[PDB]
């Protein structure tokens, strides 16, 4: 139940909240007290979802579906079957992602390493609530909030877009996209110049940090390093909520219009129209 | 650049689905402004004596008003279509009964379009109805109208600038753009679906695998068809001032039953309607149009959805003038 | 007739989703999830499961001779100075002496090859500007050497001396400091230097605990081990030193 | 807080380093400059750039679609340059609007789009082969390449070989910004919705997967810089204090770990799996599927809700309706 470098690492100390009373582990697992709280927020989420689904007209994975209120709710309380089930869920979702990732940060410090994980966990932990919280907030309805259901969702994504006639063209979701597809390529070609360094093939020499920087000062007349293409990495993937969230922020609050109409500040210009 | 909040929302569709329109509040009120021009009925007539058809010499639509009534439809005909100009728009001073000037054939035939409106696509306008008002909003050439061709500005009474002008080639893809919601959709879908009944709105399958014979090569419609189906719906959505979840709940556009709302049914008859009115009233007055009037092929100005709405769900807000002007239709 | 119809109201594109679902769980489970395991393994706590999780053995071929194999089995030999604190198997250890000097929780090290790690051509890669005279500091940063290190009481640990640099990276990654009253050198990696134009402030440990830093063999080149030596010392002193560390931070 | 992390506080200047190549050393051209700035979060030199026979032909190709790109743009607006500048992202290079099924479309309509796929494809064929043999060269094995095959795979998919599929060029994708978006709209009406096309999902799913990795091992990495986790090279052909720590944080939070060579498995299979698996959605559509919603429908799939709203049958099918 240990890795063979892991019990020199096992020691006491660096919790948040709760010293001694939780520091241990289950199997594998660090518990601690957010371990504690993440273990009660799912348990409950959970079985909230169980017990509304239950309620429902399917038990097919896919087309399970637990909705918001209907928008006359405004920010109130809605009947358990007319809503309510999902403000529950909602509260408990937020308590699990929040009590995981402050989990992180005590097993970043008892182990000595930075907290970046945890942090970069803000990000989309930050989009959940541009979604579920601000966003309604702004608009006065937690009806405006998206459902829970592997399908159900997609067609209130589906909706929402429309909504703004074409949502490609949301300023928001393009840069969002490009840090999506920018990233899912560096990732590649991360992964790839490492296993191409380590795995030269047929016997051959297992090459070096300069046969890495050389490859792609030959490919496109630049190397960024080692260390920083993790930075950029990190970057590019935290940017596409940290962007895509201007986008989704925007869409009512700010704006309520097509997108597509949106460019008229460059098209409507008066000086080339 | 923004639209500063309170942004005005509303439910077309089960919880959770985001369906509902999205207003601007000030844009909204400024419609308002500009439709609660609408002039108020004038003070009824009591019906009295003989038909004009008995009394004057040239009336082939309006026969069976009485004198009273008669002059009353034409007061309102005046402050609905020329009321800067007046009733000798359409009228010689000295002789009333004379089809000289343009206008009044053409006013005739606008009778009858009326009339058919409200009489024939009940399915569109319900009780609510048209007047000429509703097109004209107080200018013989109506604000909105659509030629064989994309034309800016959409407002006719703001001045184009040279490059908005029809001949400044350089400017044809923002006149395409600007009826299309801002979209690059390269298709111009008034001169596609709403001039005449030759092409099919509809582009998905109604069945989940594809069926053999219909599926391959020279037997498709080509991808083209789903962009310009695209381009009208975003045409329509600006026209009403709305978005497409007015009508469907993007799901499945394709559907009908619990995935459109009553709306989209009404929209299906508003297409059939604006092409009768296109093929059958309008498009034939290049015959009686001075060509100054005419489309650069020679064609006489046509309707489209915005014509009527000019950018809100229902034209006017849902004002109606229809128990006020029997004579306008329904006619029996 | 429907393209993609099959016998028994089966169609392809059904028939590929769980091609698809089977090609992500065979290359998730029985291939990347082996490839997980080649270090570490197997656990401590001959099972049929210890072998089933294993990959093959694979070699790499070293740039500078000799060779490496992995998953292969190596015991941690080095005595923990390390108690349980309770009796549950998930309990947590504490240090039985001085955490830092004996090597344990985040400041452990990991038993790295005597190896001084190599440029390209065969040439100590990590070492002083004093060795390495064709590395210079990018003008518009600040020079350290000369500069007092100040430890996390807020007291004087020694002076700079050097800058150890990555050849193979053209990166800066210890500075070299003289140790106040403790007659000897100590290296720190430059992720623990806060770098200021008049002072270099570390957080990490006490202005006292640099005299235990762990020593280089030789003056002028580190080897790997010596390297995870130097980092995992002051990484444990952002739990160890103070009483106070380890303990909950709110 | 590491602030090594964040930007390098003190550069490093040194002779600049060349790796011999198998061949093409005499193609390196170029005197490296260096950039300060660009060194507080990256290495400082530019430069030198390999050229080769496939860099230089990818090039021609390139241009050469380019330039038919640029040129049927600039038609769009009469050759005007106002208007061109202004009215940019707009214009666009269409396949055939009328169907011509696989026939050689005209130029007016369809022709240069051809042409332009074309040389787009070799510029990209071009571009393939100088990232292969770059790897060859430096005695590096061929990962890289086949990810970027399946990239390459992908643009086929969806440019010609769906359209040659259902037989029609009218299908591709056209050239320009807002007309190559207004396609995936046109697509996904065409096809039901691609919201219900499961290969939609899978990719997707990979593609939030690269963030989720690159996000976790961007930061796992910048988390233990301090012990040197970027030397990831020796860190695989020798495990240090780094990678200990890295893979106890994972196997502590989630209940299971990878090694340092192993994570960057998974994120470039994570990777790949973006471009195969909207390719095979791709290769699906029109062939063997022609509405997804309804496919799902029929697989028991689709949600399904209450009307808000009175349900509105389709007025097509009512007694009496007009066509
Ligand atoms: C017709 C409507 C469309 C639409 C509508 C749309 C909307 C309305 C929005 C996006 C948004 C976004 N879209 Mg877009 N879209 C995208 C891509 C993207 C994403 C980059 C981006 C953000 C997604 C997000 O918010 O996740 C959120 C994910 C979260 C919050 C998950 C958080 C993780 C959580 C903390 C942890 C959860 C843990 C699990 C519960 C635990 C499970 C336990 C197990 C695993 C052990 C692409 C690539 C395309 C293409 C190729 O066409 C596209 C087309 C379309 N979109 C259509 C045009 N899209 C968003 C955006 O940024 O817009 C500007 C947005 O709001
Ligand atoms: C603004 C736009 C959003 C969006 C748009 C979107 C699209 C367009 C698509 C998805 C898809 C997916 N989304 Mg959704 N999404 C999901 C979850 C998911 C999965 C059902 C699926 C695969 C995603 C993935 O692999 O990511 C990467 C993460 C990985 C690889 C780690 C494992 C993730 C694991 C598969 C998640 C399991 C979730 C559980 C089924 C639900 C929670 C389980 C609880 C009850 C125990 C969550 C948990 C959330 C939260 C918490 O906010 C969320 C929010 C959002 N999604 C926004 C509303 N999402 C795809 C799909 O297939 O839908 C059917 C798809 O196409
Ligand atoms: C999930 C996995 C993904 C993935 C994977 C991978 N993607 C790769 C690779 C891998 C593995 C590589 O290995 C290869 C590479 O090398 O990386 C450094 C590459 C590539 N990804 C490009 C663009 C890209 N990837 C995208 C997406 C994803 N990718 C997805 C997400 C997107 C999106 C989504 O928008 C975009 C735009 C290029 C940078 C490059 C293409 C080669 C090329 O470029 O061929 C064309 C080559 C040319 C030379 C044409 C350009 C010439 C013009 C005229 C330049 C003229 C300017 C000049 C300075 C002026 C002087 C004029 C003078 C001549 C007179
Ligand atoms: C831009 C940067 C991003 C980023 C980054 C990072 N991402 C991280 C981390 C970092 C750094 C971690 O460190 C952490 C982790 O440990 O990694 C192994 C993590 C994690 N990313 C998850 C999912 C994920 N990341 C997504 C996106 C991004 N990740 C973007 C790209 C997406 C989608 C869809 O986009 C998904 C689905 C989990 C696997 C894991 C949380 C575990 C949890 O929180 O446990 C605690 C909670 C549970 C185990 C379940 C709680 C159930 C609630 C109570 C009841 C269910 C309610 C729910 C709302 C219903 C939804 C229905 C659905 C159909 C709509
Ligand atoms: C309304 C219409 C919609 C629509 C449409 C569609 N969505 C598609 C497709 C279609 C048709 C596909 O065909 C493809 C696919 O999977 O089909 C099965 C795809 C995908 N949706 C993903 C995400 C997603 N979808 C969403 C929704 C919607 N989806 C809605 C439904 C949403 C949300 C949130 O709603 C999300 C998040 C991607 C992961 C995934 C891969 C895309 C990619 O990664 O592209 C990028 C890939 C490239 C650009 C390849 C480039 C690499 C080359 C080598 C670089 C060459 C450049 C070089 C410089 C050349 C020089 C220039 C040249 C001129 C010389
Ligand atoms: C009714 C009910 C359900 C309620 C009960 C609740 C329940 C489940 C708990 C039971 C109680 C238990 C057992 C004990 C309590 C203790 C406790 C807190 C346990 C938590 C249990 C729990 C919720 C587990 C869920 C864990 C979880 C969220 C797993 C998700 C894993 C996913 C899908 C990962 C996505 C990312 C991905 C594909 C990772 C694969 C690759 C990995 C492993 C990368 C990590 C990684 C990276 C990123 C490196 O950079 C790296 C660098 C160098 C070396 C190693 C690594 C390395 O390992
Ligand atoms: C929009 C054009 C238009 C305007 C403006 C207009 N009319 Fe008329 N007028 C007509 C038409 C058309 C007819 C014929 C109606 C029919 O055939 O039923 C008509 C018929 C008449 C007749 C019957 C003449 C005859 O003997 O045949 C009179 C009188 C008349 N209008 C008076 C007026 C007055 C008064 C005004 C100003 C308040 C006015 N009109 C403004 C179009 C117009
Ligand atoms: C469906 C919208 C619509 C309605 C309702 C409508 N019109 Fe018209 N009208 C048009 C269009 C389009 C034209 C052609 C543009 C033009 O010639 O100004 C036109 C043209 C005219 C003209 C000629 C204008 C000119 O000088 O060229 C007159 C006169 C006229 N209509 C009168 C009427 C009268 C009277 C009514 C009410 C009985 C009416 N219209 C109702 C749309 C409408
Ligand atoms: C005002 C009501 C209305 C709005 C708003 C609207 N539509 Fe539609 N839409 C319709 C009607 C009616 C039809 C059917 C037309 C016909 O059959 O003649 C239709 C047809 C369609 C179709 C083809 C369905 C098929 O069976 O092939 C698509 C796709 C579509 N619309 C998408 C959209 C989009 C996208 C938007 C927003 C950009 C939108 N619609 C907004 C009423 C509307
Ligand atoms: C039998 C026949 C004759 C042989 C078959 C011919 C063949 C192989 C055809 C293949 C055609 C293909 C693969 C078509 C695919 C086209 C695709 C996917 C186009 C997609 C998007 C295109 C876009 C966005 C183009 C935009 C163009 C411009 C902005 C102008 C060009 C200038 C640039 C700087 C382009 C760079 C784009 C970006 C990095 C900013
Ligand atoms: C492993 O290290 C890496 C680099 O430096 C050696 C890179 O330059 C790059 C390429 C990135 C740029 C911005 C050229 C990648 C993907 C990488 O992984
Ligand atoms: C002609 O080229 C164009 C630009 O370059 C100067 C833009 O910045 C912009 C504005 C867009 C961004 C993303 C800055 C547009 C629309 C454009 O067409
Ligand atoms: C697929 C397009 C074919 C165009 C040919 C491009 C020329 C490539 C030349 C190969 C380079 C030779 N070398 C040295 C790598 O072996
Ligand atoms: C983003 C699209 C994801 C949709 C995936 C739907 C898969 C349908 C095929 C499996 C059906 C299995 N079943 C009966 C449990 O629903
Ligand atoms: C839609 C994308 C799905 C990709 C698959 C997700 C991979 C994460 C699963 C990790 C497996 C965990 N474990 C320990 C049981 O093997
Ligand atoms: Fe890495």
């Amino acid at each position: 139940a240990l890795l063979s470098f892991e019990r020199k690492y096992r020691v006491r100390g660096g919790t948040l909240i709760g010293g001694d009373l939780f520091d241990f582990w289950v199997g594998p697992y660090f518990v601690g007290f957010f371990g504690v709280s993440a273990i009660f927020f799912i348990f409950l989420g959970v079985s909230l979802i169980g017990y509304a689904a239950s309620q429902g007209p399917t038990w097919d994975p896919f087309a399970i579906s637990i909705n918001p209120p209907d928008l006359k709710y405004g920010l109130g309380a809605a009947p358990l079957l007319e809503g309510g089930f999902w403000q529950a869920i909602t509260v408990c979702a937020l308590g699990a992602f929040i009590s995981w990732m402050l989990r992180e940060v005590e097993i970043s410090r008892k182990l000595g390493i930075g907290w970046h994980v945890p942090l970069a966990f803000c990000v989309p932990i930050f989009m959940f609530c541009v979604l579920q919280v601000f966003r309604p907030l702004l608009l006065g309805s937690w009806g405006h909030a998206f459902p829970y259901g592997i399908l159900s969702h997609l067609d209130w994504v589906n909706n929402f877009g429309y909504q703004y006639l074409n949502w490609h063209y949301n300023p928001g979701h393009m840069s969002s996209v490009s840090f999506l597809f920018v990233n899912a390529m560096a990732l590649g070609l991360h992964g790839g110049l490492i296993l191409s360094v380590a795995n030269p093939g047929d016997g051959d020499k297992v090459k070096t940090a300069e046969h890495e920087n050389q490859y792609f000062r030959d490919v496109v007349g630049y190397s960024i390093g080692a260390l920083s293409i993790h930075r950029l990495g990190l970057f590019l993937a935290s940017n596409i909520f940290l962007t895509g969230a201007f986008g989704t922020i925007a869409s009512g609050p700010f704006w309520t219009r097509g997108w597509p109409e949106w460019w008229g500040w460059w098209l409507d210009i008066p000086f080339w129209s | 650049c923004f639209e500063p909040p309170p942004a005005t929302t509303t439910q077309t569709g089960f919880r959770g689905l985001s369906m509902g329109e999205v207003l601007h509040p000030a844009t909204v009120k400024a419609k308002k402004e500009r439709d609660a021009q609408y002039p108020p009925a004038l003070a009824a007539v009591k019906a009295e004596g003989p038909p004009v058809s008995q009394v004057y010499k040239n009336v082939k639509v309006l026969g069976n008003l009485t004198e009273a009534e008669f002059l009353r439809t034409m007061t309102a005909i005046t402050e609905w279509v020329s009321p800067q100009e007046g009733c000798t728009y359409c009228h010689d001073e000295n002789n009333l009964a004379s089809e000289a000037k343009y206008p009044y054939v053409v006013a005739r035939r606008m009778l009858e379009m009326t009339r058919a409106i409200n009489t024939n696509w009940t399915q569109h306008v319900a009780q609510t109805g048209v007047t000429c008002y509703t097109c004209h909003r107080g200018t013989p050439l109506p604000p909105y109208v659509r030629y064989l061709e994309p034309t800016l500005p959409l407002n006719n009474r703001e001045t184009p600038t040279h490059v908005e002008r029809v001949e400044t080639r350089s400017g044809y893809v923002v006149r395409l753009a600007k009826y299309t919601a801002y979209s690059a959709l390269n298709y111009d879908p008034f001169t596609m679906f709403l001039a005449n009944d030759k092409r099919q709105v509809r582009v998905v399958p109604q069945t989940a695998l594809p069926l053999v014979g219909v599926s391959r090569g020279k037997e498709r419609r080509p991808l083209s068809d789903a962009y310009a189906t695209f381009a009208l719906m975003m045409s329509i959505s600006d026209s009403l001032g709305t978005n497409c979840t007015f009508c469907h709940n993007a799901q499945t556009f394709e559907s009908w039953g619990k995935k459109s709302t009553p709306q989209r049914a009404i929209a299906w008859w508003g297409i059939r309607m604006v092409r009768d009115l296109n093929m059958n009233y309008l498009a034939p007055l290049n015959a009686s149009l001075p060509a100054s009037r005419l489309g650069r092929q020679g064609e006489a100005p046509q309707a489209d959805c915005r014509t009527c709405h000019q950018g809100v769900t229902k034209p006017l807000f849902g004002a109606s003038r229809l128990k006020d002007y029997p004579e306008l239709g329904p006619i029996k | 007739m429907y393209h993609g119809a099959l016998a028994q109201h089966l169609d392809i594109a059904q028939l590929v989703w769980y091609a698809q679902w089977l090609v992500i769980w065979t290359v998730v489970l029985l291939y990347l999830r082996r490839e997980d395991r080649r270090e570490g393994y197997p656990l401590v706590e001959p099972e049929d499961g210890q072998v089933y999780e294993l990959p093959y053995p694979k070699t790499f071929v070293l740039p500078h001779g000799g060779t490496v194999t992995v998953p292969r089995r190596r015991p941690e030999t080095r005595e923990l100075k390390l108690a349980q604190t309770d009796g549950f198997e998930g309990a947590p250890l504490q240090p039985t002496g001085n955490p830092l000097v004996d090597a344990v929780g985040p400041a452990s090290y990991a038993e790295r090859a005597e190896v001084v790690d190599a440029t390209v051509d065969g040439k100590a890669k990590i070492v002083p500007l004093r060795v390495a005279t064709d590395f210079s500091i990018a003008e518009g940063d600040v020079d350290p050497r000369g500069l007092p290190v100040v430890a996390a009481d807020g007291v004087e640990a020694g002076t700079v001396t050097d800058l150890w640099v990555d050849r193979s990276e053209h990166y800066f990654r210890y500075l070299e400091l003289s140790v106040a009253g403790s007659a000897r050198t100590a290296l720190i990696p430059l992720g623990f230097c806060d770098v200021k134009k008049d002072k270099i402030v570390v957080t990490s440990i006490l202005s006292d605990q640099f005299a235990n830093v762990p020593r280089l063999q030789s003056r002028d080149q580190i080897t790997l081990r010596e390297e995870d030596k130097v980092s995992a010392y002051y990484a444990g002193g952002l739990l160890y030193a103070t009483p106070e560390r380890a303990e909950a931070l709110l | 807080a590491d602030y090594q992390t964040i930007y390098t506080q003190i550069q490093a200047r040194g002779p600049h380093i060349t790796v011999s190549g198998e061949w093409g050393d005499n193609d390196r051209v170029g005197k490296p400059f260096y950039s300060y700035w660009l060194g507080k979060i990256g290495d400082a030199q530019i430069g030198p750039i390999y050229l080769g026979a496939s860099g230089i032909a990818a090039f021609a190709f390139g241009s050469t679609a380019i330039l038919i790109i640029l040129f049927n743009m600039a038609a769009e607006v009469h050759f005007d340059p106002l208007q061109f500048f202004r009215q940019f992202f707009w214009l666009g290079l269409y396949p055939p609007k009328a169907q011509y099924g696989m026939g050689i479309p005209p130029l007016h309509d369809g022709g240069w789009w051809l042409m332009a796929g074309l040389f787009m494809t070799l510029s990209l064929g071009s571009w393939w082969i100088r990232v292969y043999s770059r790897a060859r060269a430096l005695g590096l094995g061929t990962h890289i390449a086949w990810n970027f095959a399946a990239a390459i795979f992908f643009v086929l998919c969806i440019g010609c070989i769906h359209p040659t599929l259902v037989g029609s060029w009218s299908e591709g994708v056209p050239f320009g910004i807002w007309p190559h978006i207004d396609w995936l709209t046109a697509f996904s009406i065409r096809y039901g919705n691609f919201y219900y096309c499961p290969w939609l999902g899978f990719s997707i799913g990979f593609a939030y997967g690269c963030g989720l990795l690159f996000a976790a091992h961007g930061a796992t990495i910048l988390a233990v810089a301090r012990f040197g986790g970027d030397r990831e090279i020796e860190q695989i052909t020798d495990r240090g204090t780094a990678v200990e720590r890295a893979a106890l944080f994972w196997r502590w939070t989630i209940g299971f770990n990878a090694t340092i060579e192993s994570v960057h498995r998974w994120g470039w299979f994570f990777s790949l799996m973006v471009m195969v698996s909207a390719s095979v959605g791709i290769l699906l559509t029109g062939t063997f599927v022609d509405n997804w919603y309804l496919w799902c429908v029929k697989h028991g799939a689709a949600p399904d809700y209450p009307a808000y709203l009175p349900a509105t049958p389709d007025p097509a099918s009512l007694p009496g309706a007009p066509k």
